[PDB]
């Protein structure tokens, strides 16, 4: 069965919109789950003794919009009070209430599809024995799929995927590759090189396909405790070419960080 | 971090006496087996297994019972009080708590030893054995309310009515209201997803001269069992308890209780075995349940 | 708990640079406000501090007689007047505040700053 | 007091939803304040002489939705015209109007909670003495808190936090570290090194905790005007180990850029 | 962290002695295990050390060609085999371990030993 809402009801009986249907619609538009909120203090809450007065705060919890207009919440002294919005749809006249609790007791209850009381923490209010010392809001989470954006400003951090690979390149050379965002690679050299000539392909393992660059990458390395250096070429085909001077039977410790991009302009 | 055991003389009763059998003066050590056994009545016909009915058996729990009194008098007193506290109830409840669960087992004493081979201060080192009644449960409290949607009123309700393609309006104080909720009925229902031992409930009938109770529907929405009553007089509420050992169907009118069992629809009460699906109310304004959730192994 | 830092920057050796730090509130008795810096260890060390309730100062041997800690009285504001700066003073000076006196443990401080960069050239 | 909106009214009268309540709800769902808009040209606006005709443009300003259907705005010649959507709720018949102004006069007036005219600029139209030379829309800002995304495409740029640190490593070596996104560090070498041996910890300041890597990082450097190189190890504890050859009393200028990641996979 | 010393004792001039040292764990990269010595009531000096991660050794000029540092493979164990033992080498050898390479500074060492005595007659 298909239940339609944002459509013409010719007889004003067909597609009435329920509060839970708008709740789900709003949750979907903003990308919120039952474990977060949308919250805005239009005016600052006021702290008086062991109380927080929400002067004009709007909240969206489980896609349900409500306003706190001079609504006071009594607090526990010398405590971290977790302020919750509680939604009980069976309390038809007053479905929303606020509580100050000892822990974040957000329960993720699906009030739009099932029974139960939704509890969602939106504020953290710390008190002394006499009043409020600090207030910190709960993070408003946006769960999104694919974003097309022109410009972005990040005040915190972006967490991108990370892949690692250790290559025993041969001749005693070891590469430890870290790839981030599937593009930027930082190669850390380890081991000690011996029995190699300039221009020669190293005798060991070739770089795995996911770490291979589109174009040849020359990575500069250094010989530990010396004023001498080398470079290796990571070829698009996966092979590694030695471009330092010829090395004899005695291995010299190889170290250093080199970076490259896997992707070119495309 | 470490596991905690407690013996309750009346879990959830105001007169409950709790013996901390992990940190108190009377302790339990080394449960014989908190595991289980199963049979599928398999018959082999030249290696080929023919499966029958599956059945679980919960083994008895034997513990080492040790006392930590500082004198002979205290140790004799601790043994006497602990055992007689168990002996004074139809059953006792073991609480089993870890970082991942807090579960209960209703037990009945099977045996207890009493000897003289005392350590310092006349401390006891005995064996206690319990028969299992209900192994591994928790209580879940659920309220079901029969809420009715409002009417859809053109000019008030949020609906795109009128001339094509339909509309609503914001009108100070009358504007738009939500008629109701899709499936408002879900608030009067139990969505059964797990195994239970039994349940207990307080039912509030709605209409007089009409049978009241609850019905159970399977995953395909078909009724398979129901506890329904037809009383001569209106009852303030009806109390039900499907616990095999404390089975009750009683109506309350003021402070007077009446056995409603003779007045139950026996044909509709096919079974006490609650399947996955849902429970609906029958002519009730509200129902308050205390469900005894089940876990054979924890 | 909340700290407001300013000052620092660049100056040639021998010159002077000043740091300012303001705390939003006092967490209690033995109220202290000072600065921490990295000093060739796995942990930053307290280099200069002032106990408000006792009017007692602490200066690490490395900054003695050069760095001077002062207050703004009623206002929970602490100033660090750094004089005759040497390249060895180039670090980030994280402002710190707490109730309970001086401590080398950064986890005991009720207020921890974002830090202020001090650079000394020649 | 708690004022409920996205809830069913049992007697069709309990929770009426006002236009200002929906305005605030919409602003919260999209993450807009009173200083931005949501705007969509369903069909292209048309420029004729010193005029812009909005053929079919939808705008959301202060959470209020309206449509510009063949709405012409007269422009000032040889000027940068700031096109505003003005909302005055006291003009009951026509609460919305457009204006072409000499400056961006967006006022951020909270029309959903109080009195006043909301003015918000949504278009910038530059003219010659005869007509429109260029049009630039005002950016539609989405103010979000914590985002969970699968894929993102950026056409402009992402601005991430930047932290800097200067380390007097000892022995005359100076590191200038720049950390972006709290992960990518680029070290720039300065100063001149003397009196150090291979494998020895440098005599100065250790790297501050926020710049310390999770794993040892070998950074290659070069001696200015020479064919010689060195490397240093930034250890997870913040210490710096010299890995060039032994350097005597005579200082040698040290330069070069080396990169590392602070964070490993998680 | 914790270190477990072995060896020591007496031997005549021109003789041979062996020292053993085991660390409970590694504190990090540039992992160095060695010995420090206090000769004739004088300031301690880093006599010998080995960088595990680089397989690079350090020997003070005074013990070059006589003392040889070896590692017990996969285990975190370091051995010091000294030859041509002289009465000036009569000192208490303290085993030291740290992350961050070789250092003359005793404080910078994460692991410090109880001390093993080496005595040599003329």
């Amino acid at each position: 069965t298909i239940k339609n809402f944002t459509f013409f009801s010719p007889n004003s009986t067909e597609f009435p919109v329920g509060s839970n249907n708008d709740g789900k619609l709003y949750m979907m538009l903003t990308g919120m789950d039952y474990r977060t909120i949308r919250r805005k203090d239009w005016s600052s809450p006021l702290n008086t003794a062991l109380n927080v007065q929400y002067t004009n705060t709007s909240i969206i919890a489980g896609g349900r919009y409500f306003e706190l207009l001079n609504e006071t919440v009594a607090l526990k002294g010398d405590s971290v009070n977790y302020i919750h919005a509680n939604i009980d749809l069976t309390q038809t006249a007053n479905p929303v209430s606020l509580s100050a609790e000892t822990a974040n007791n957000s329960n993720g209850v699906d009030i739009n599809n099932g029974s139960g009381v939704l509890k969602v923490c939106f504020d953290i209010v710390t008190t002394s024995g006499t009043g409020v010392t600090s207030t910190k809001p709960i993070v408003q989470t946006s769960t999104l799929d694919s974003i097309s954006v022109n410009d972005m400003t990040v005040s915190g951090s972006i967490d991108v995927p990370v892949q690692t690979l250790t290559v025993e390149a041969g001749n005693g050379l070891q590469l430890q590759l870290t790839k981030k965002n599937n593009d930027l690679v930082i190669v850390r050299f380890f081991g000690s090189v011996s029995n190699i000539q300039k221009g020669w392909n190293m005798s060991g393992t070739w770089v795995d396909r996911p770490f291979r660059p589109a174009a040849v990458q020359s990575l500069v390395g250094h010989f530990a405790g010396r004023d001498t250096s080398f470079h290796i070429d990571i070829n698009p085909n996966g092979s590694i070419t030695w471009w330092g001077a010829n090395i004899d039977k005695t291995p010299i410790a190889t170290r250093g960080n080199g970076s490259y991009f896997i992707k070119s302009a495309w | 971090g470490v596991r905690q055991y407690k013996i309750h003389t009346n879990l959830d009763g105001t007169d409950d006496k709790v013996w901390d059998v992990t940190n108190g003066k009377v302790r339990f050590y080394q449960p014989s087996n908190l595991g289980l056994q199963s049979t599928n009545n398999i018959w082999q016909s030249n290696g080929i297994g023919v499966m029958g009915t599956r059945s679980i058996t919960q083994p008895q729990i034997e513990f080492k019972l040790e006392t930590f009194g500082e004198s002979l008098e205290e140790n004799y007193q601790l043994m006497k009080d602990f055992v007689n506290d168990i002996l004074s109830k139809k059953f006792v409840t073991l609480e089993y708590q870890t970082e991942i669960f807090q579960v209960y087992a209703d037990l009945a004493l099977a045996d207890v030893t009493k000897t003289e081979g005392y350590g310092k201060n006349g401390t006891f080192s005995e064996k206690i054995t319990f028969d299992i009644i209900t192994k591994w449960y928790t209580y879940e409290n659920l309220t079901f309310d029969k809420i009715q949607n409002g009417k859809v009123i053109a000019g008030m309700s949020k609906i795109y009515g009128g001339t094509a393609p339909g509309n609503y309006k914001y009108i100070k104080g009358t504007s738009y209201t939500y008629y109701g909720e899709s499936d408002i009925d879900r608030l009067s229902r139990w969505d059964i997803k797990e195994e239970i031992f039994s349940f207990m409930g307080i039912l509030y009938p709605k209409l007089p001269k009409t049978p009241a109770g609850v019905r159970f529907l399977d995953d395909i929405g078909n009724e398979y069992t129901a506890i329904v009553f037809k009383t001569e007089q209106v009852q303030d509420y009806i109390l039900i308890n499907t616990d095999v050992n404390d089975e009750t169907y009683q109506g309350w009118k003021g402070t007077t209780a009446l056995n409603l069992f003779p007045v139950m629809d026996f044909e509709r009460y096919r079974t006490r075995i609650i399947e996955k699906g849902q429970m609906e109310l029958i002519n009730l304004s509200k129902a308050e349940f205390k469900i005894k959730r089940k876990a054979d192994f924890v | 708990v909340q700290l407001q830092e300013s000052g620092g920057g660049l100056v040639q050796a021998g010159g002077s640079l000043r740091l300012s730090c303001t705390a939003s509130r006092r967490t209690g008795s033995n109220w202290c406000m000072g600065w921490f810096r990295q000093l060739a260890g796995k942990e930053p060390e307290l280099v200069v501090a002032l106990n408000f309730d006792y009017d007692m100062t602490y200066y690490a041997d490395s900054v003695k007689g050069r760095f001077t800690v002062s207050r703004d009285s009623g206002k929970n504001t602490v100033y660090l007047q750094m004089n005759s700066l040497k390249p060895e003073d180039t670090a980030i000076y994280y402002c710190a505040a707490r109730s309970g006196g001086f401590s080398s443990n950064r986890e005991l401080y009720d207020g921890w700053g974002q830090g202020t960069q001090v650079t000394v050239s020649s």
